[PDB]
RNA sequence: AUUGGAUAUGCCAUAUAAAGCGCUUUCGAAGAGUCGAGUUGCAGCUCUAAAUGGGUGGUCAUCUAA
RNA sequence: UUGACCUCAAAUCAGGUAGGACUACGCGCUGAUAAGCGCAGGAAAAGAAAAUAACCAUGAUUCCCUCAGUAACGUGAAGCGGGAAAAGCUCAAAUUUGAAAUCUGGCAACAUUUCUUUUGUUGUCCGAGUUGUAAUUUCAA
């Protein structure tokens, strides 16, 4: 039959990021610091034991997606305190 | 206990964050009072206050 | 641990009862609203069509009706269906077409302050 | 506003400021009551977003349960819901733990009070099929807990239907 | 370092998400059959395969192993190398259970054991591919952790009309070959060209 | 669909050596086709396996001879075994029920004269 | 001793002998007695009108539309000072305030806890005073926890240029390094 | 039988008898009042909404009528629509009338402004005329209230008219 | 005699107001010791997330929990 | 000396509120479904998708028939289809900032009643509330 394109659902617009929640999130991100694995990981991600640092994050977290994430969520933490510090 | 890294809020942000327009009803008499005011002066021609 | 019907005879009639009070209150409007034509999402029925649960709110405002005055005069919404192809949109036009073409919405008095 | 800053911070719950607070507040929690009531909602967000609005007649509660079998958020609705007679419950939320007590809040309303009496967004729960909520698992955690949701995954058998004609 | 202690044979036995008690305990005699593999968490990620590569080079393994329970249904098994090499999916059915009471052998935790390929596994160069990579696979490297030198099973593989019959045999002194416990019928699918990912190989018709 | 040559050449890039011992390969393919044609027979495929096996047996402790190992274990070694303890137990006396009533069909057959 | 006060002397104790996180540890070192004599001053003209004497203009103003006068023609943009967290959270974002006022007592410390954070990345000068109640007693209320003048008229203008670089010059200028370190095991 | 209900019956206290349940009354119309006049209060509900010219539903019906005498192009859809369906037994037609004659009354919407409105538009009107409305957003001291380009027209057809 | 929703009509109302839909050179916030993995009898214990993300199903489709 | 504020108390303070009984039917708790424990109403639970589907798609929940003794593993569904009934929505998250626009309570007038027994309006004075009460919005946007 004669198919149309649909509009998007407003609904599936969840799941992506505001300007003003990715500030809301880096600012409470330094302001509430790291927890005690997390300032583990910042050492050996600063060190270079790379593959020391993912082992403990899927042993800790549970799965690669997340043990993946914090490393690009913290690898950003010290290549901007290298800037501030 | 490390000291505190402010890598984040160093700098100054020189924007603000928010990006929507500034309303028209902060440019003009405050609408909730013309909407008191008029339950005032309702009142005097009935004679309650 | 049974299940008896000896009162099947009796919610037929109760049924019966409540749909005539149902419109005792809309003497003139009638006891159920006007649903479109859908067809069924199997491979089996695919070629059948039937009553679904209400028109899209593009099926709506393409024949005039506003999502806000639908309910009112009796057309169910579904804020869910989605119309895929015209086909599926042509068909039910001419459901509330038709059905705006035989409704007559009697007036209402308003309530503009005077002097 | 405020709220979503302390969305956000309350998430981080090991870290160094999440966990100081923790540590303090679970000394003050413990020297209380095993139930106590709070004057204001410790988590305001939490509280403010699960239904409570500071008006009177909203109770906040606060109350410590034993870790280590139905759940403790659960009991939690229930030992503060036998303390309160009066109150209704509406939700339950966590606050702190420790080794061996998980500290939750509770939000409670009047039903008697002529000002939830008056307000149309929570007159719902004035009605008297909402008496102990919490007892019949009909509330946030209790209806998580008996597996009412919609999905595939959460004697109508067990009799036979004989018609009168078969 | 970057190796020590290096044992040539690493696999990881990843499982899917919907497994039964009695598809799980099959993946468990295979870790117990399989010294030289390492158990990891399931992957939640149950389409999005293609990033197993990190997670073997994560535990710096060779072998890979992703028992994709289909449809929470059936009960399939793929397998591949660390660089690319042959990723042949498979399906497997019809197990002879591990925990029964029919099973009756004799053999030794990390024993290794001799696994027999049939000439058919020979005969075809895709099926050639697929007996020297089961030939890496199935068995122990030399100097496994807990392993052990002597052999206790007998791995039997004979492709019965077009589907691998996995045989574990437990020998005893006269070569007197009862069964292990550990026997399914193993039918490929098809090979990818690389590790879980490149153009199909063959579909298997 | 079917690319034997590339499956060769990846025959070539999984060519396990050679060189590699039968011991260090662990491994003894049947030297004969075996093909137990017999698929609606499964005492047929198990024995001709366990034929093909024995002769892969033979060849392997033959291999193993010029590997000098201990191709048998020591029965005294109570190492860990692939078994189940609690399980081999209960197969133990899973086989009680089977010749309970073998010892009752040899003295009912017997009693039958 | 009676049931409380024995917590309540040690919970005033574990907050000195327990190690404060460099966040929380800037709540404790605080605006002066002397400069926080004249922020209240200048507050002092802004304060919001009473809700019992914004009544009394307003049927003084309603009475005389009820004749046929107005004066909301006339009406020139109010001012006072701005308080509420959540109202003062979107004054900052936007870049409208120019002195915000944290209370040093906030019960649940997280209420506050990201604006002497919000205020450096912001540029928005800011200082932390004592007793919330002290705010609010500024706008007719028991406890406030912020407040903020985004704008004063141009007869202040002068003043409050001079009284925010006596705001930076004691706060921010110093406690530069309390604020960097961990704070309590006194 | 039961400890209740021994009790009533041993006694001599008449049961709360309460006569409630006759079938065959049909309930009767009110709700409106024209339906009440041709509706016969024998007839079931089918039977008088496909007499006096409704219908009862707008789908189909799920099951067999009675029957008691041997009886003897997406262009073109979206835009034209079907007539008005013409009234049968006058009592559809009468509805018509009632639905028309109150709606005749009843369907002057002109808004005579109040004393400031009038004033409001009309200091506004004689500093730049009646015709360029879409400046007065632009105002600063007579636009106090900061009303739309298009809001100041809304007032000045209420202005004349 | 109490009571229902209506019909017409009388008086009040305060409307400086509120609402539907075009039109957008603009913006569009979305629920955590929860999800999730490991593991003992949907609960317990250990650990602990993210924003086109997250869930359930065949790269796609469909949904928007706490 | 004095004054706010926080916390905690005391009162035969002002006004309210909770137990207990029936338990056919409802919803939970553990449990050899039975018994025991807890909790409501005229119904209750459920409910406007973190649902199916693989189609030319369906569209909250409930219930009946069917799917069907079928898939799946002696136990035993669910989608689709056919019926009955159909009604949708409310918050949190964006600053009312040109004005806490919100509400309980005390007193006094005016009414009003299933009712001298009921239920409200208006005026006024505290009090609650800026650690957020109203207007606005709930992703269908």
């Amino acid at each position: 039959l004669t198919k149309r394109q649909l509009p998007e659902r407003p609904s599936r617009r969840k799941g992506h990021l505001s300007k003003r929640t990715a500030f809301v999130r880096s600012i409470v991100r330094e302001v509430a610091g790291f927890a005690p694995y997390e300032r583990r990981v910042m050492e050996l991600i600063r060190n270079s034991q790379d593959k020391r640092a993912r082992k403990l994050a899927k042993k800790r977290l549970g799965t690669l997606k997340r043990a993946k994430g914090k490393i690009e969520e913290l690898t950003s933490v010290i290549q901007s305190s290298r800037l501030a510090h | 206990y490390p000291d505190y890294d402010d890598f984040f809020t160093n700098t100054v942000r020189e924007t603000p964050l928010s990006s929507a327009p500034e309303p028209k009803r902060r440019f003009a008499p405050s609408k909730h009072e013309q909407k008191r005011i008029l339950q005032l002066a309702y009142a005097i021609r009935k004679g309650r206050i | 641990y049974v299940k008896t019907w000896f009162n099947q005879p009796g919610r037929k009639l109760r049924r019966r009862q409540a749909r005539q009070t149902k419109a005792a209150k809309i003497a003139p409007r009638p006891v159920e609203a006007i649903r479109p034509a859908v067809k069924p999402p199997t491979i089996r029925y695919n070629m059948k069509v039937r009553a679904g649960r209400g028109f899209t709110l593009e099926e709506l405002k393409a024949a005039g009706v506003s999502r806000r005055v639908a309910s009112t005069i009796g057309i169910p919404v579904d804020h869910r269906r989605r119309n895929r192809s015209e086909e599926s949109l042509q068909r039910n036009v001419e459901r509330i077409k038709v059905y705006l073409a035989h409704l007559i919405v009697f007036p209402r008095k308003a309530g503009q302050p005077k002097k | 506003g405020a709220y979503k800053y302390l969305e956000e911070l309350a998430k981080k719950k090991q870290s160094d400021v999440n966990l100081f607070l923790s540590r303090v507040r679970a000394w003050e929690y413990r020297q209380m009551n095993v139930i106590h009531r709070a004057s204001r909602p410790s988590r305001p967000d939490k509280a403010r977003r699960l239904g409570y609005k500071a008006k009177q007649g909203y109770v906040i509660y606060r109350i410590r349960v034993r870790r280590g079998q139905r759940s403790a958020r659960c009991t939690a609705e229930e030992r503060v819901g036998r303390y309160c007679s009066n109150l209704r419950v509406l939700n339950s939320y966590w606050v702190n733990q420790d080794a061996t007590y998980k500290f939750f809040e509770v939000i409670l309303v009047d039903p008697s009070h002529k000002a939830i009496r008056r307000d149309p967004r929570i007159n719902w729960i004035v009605n008297p099929v909402h008496k102990h909520r919490e007892s019949r698992g009909l509330t946030s955690i209790g209806k998580k807990s008996r597996g009412i949701g919609k999905g595939h995954r959460f004697l109508r058998h067990n009799t036979l239907s004989l018609r009168r004609y078969r | 370092s970057a190796g020590f202690v290096p044992i040539k044979q690493k696999v990881l036995v990843l499982s899917s998400r919907g497994v039964t008690y009695r598809q799980r305990h099959l993946l468990n005699d295979l870790v117990s059959m399989m010294p030289h593999s390492k158990k990891d968490s399931k992957l939640d990620s149950k389409d999005r395969l293609y990033q197993l590569n990190e997670l073997a080079e994560l535990y710096n393994c060779n072998n890979i192993f992703f028992f994709e329970s289909r449809r929470r249904e059936d009960l399939y098994l793929h397998i591949a190398r660390a660089p690319n090499g042959p990723t042949v999916k498979f399906h497997v059915e019809n197990l002879h259970t591990m925990d029964e009471l029919n099973m009756t052998g004799n053999a030794l935790k990390g024993s290794r054991p001799i696994l027999s390929f049939d000439k058919t596994f020979d005969t075809a160069p895709h099926l050639k591919v697929v007996k020297e990579l089961l030939q890496q696979t199935f068995g122990i490297p030399k100097g496994a952790r807990r392993s052990k030198p002597f052999i206790d099973r007998v791995c039997t593989l004979t492709i019965a009309d077009g589907k691998i019959w996995f045989r574990n045999y437990e020998i005893r002194e006269n070569v007197t070959l009862i069964e292990i416990g550990p026997r399914f019928v193993m039918t490929i699918i098809n090979i990818l060209e690389g590790s879980f990912g490149g153009p199909v190989i063959y579909k298997n018709d | 669909i079917n690319n034997t040559v590339a499956l060769e050449n990846i025959y070539e890039r999984i060519k396990y050596p050679d060189d590699i011992s039968f011991v260090e390969n662990q491994a003894v393919t049947t030297k004969e086709p075996i093909i137990i044609e017999n698929v609606e027979d499964d005492l047929a495929r198990e024995l001709a396996f366990y034929k093909q096996g024995v002769s892969s047996v033979k060849a392997a402790f033959a291999k193993l001879r010029e590997a000098n190992v201990l191709i048998s274990r020591p029965h005294d070694y109570f190492a860990e075994m692939l078994k189940s303890d609690d399980h081999m137990e209960k197969v133990r006396q899973e086989l009680i029920k089977e010749a309970t009533a073998k010892k009752l069909s040899q003295q009912a057959k017997k009693q039958r004269e | 001793w009676p049931e409380y006060i024995r917590l309540q002397r040690r919970r005033k104790i574990l907050n000195l002998r327990l190690k404060v996180p460099p966040a929380i540890a800037q709540f404790q070192k605080t605006l002066d007695k002397n400069t926080a004599t004249q922020v209240f001053k200048l507050l002092n003209k802004y304060r919001p009108e009473t809700a019992a004497e914004k009544k009394q203009r307003l049927v003084a103003e309603a009475e005389a539309v009820a004749n046929g006068k107005s004066a909301q023609d006339v009406s020139k943009k109010p001012y006072n000072v701005k308080y509420g967290l959540n109202h003062v959270v979107a004054l900052i974002e936007a870049k409208k305030a120019k002195l915000v006022l944290i209370a040093s007592d906030v019960d649940p410390i997280e209420l506050v806890v990201f604006l002497p954070a919000l205020c450096k990345k912001m540029g928005v000068p800011y200082a932390i005073v004592k007793n919330k109640a002290r705010l609010g007693t500024v706008i007719h209320q028991k406890t406030a926890a912020v407040l903020a003048v985004t704008e004063v008229r141009e007869e202040d203008k002068n003043e409050l240029a001079s009284i925010v670089s006596a705001v930076d010059a004691n706060f921010s200028a110093k406690y530069d390094e309390s604020r960097r370190k961990w704070g309590g095991g006194i | 039988a039961n400890p209740r209900q021994r009790n009533k019956q041993r006694s001599g206290k008449p049961r709360l008898t309460r006569r409630n349940a006759n079938k065959k009354a049909k309930a009767k119309i009110y709700g409106n009042f024209v339906i009440q006049q041709n509706w016969d209060k024998h007839a079931t509900l089918r039977q008088n909404y496909a007499r006096l010219g409704l219908l009862a539903t707008p789908n189909y019906v799920t099951g067999g009528v009675e029957k008691l005498y041997p009886d003897p192009t997406l262009d073109d859809v979206l835009d034209k629509e079907i007539s008005i369906a013409p009234a049968k037994t006058e009592v559809v037609r009468q509805l018509e009338e009632e639905a028309v004659k109150k709606a005749a009354r009843q369907s002057n919407k002109m808004l005579p402004l109040s004393a400031f409105e009038h004033a409001y538009i009309q200091r506004l009107i004689n500093k730049y005329g009646t015709e360029d409305f879409e400046s007065m957003a632009k105002d600063v001291k007579l636009n106090s209230k900061l009303f739309n380009g298009s809001k100041l027209k809304n007032l000045y057809i209420r202005m004349k008219a």
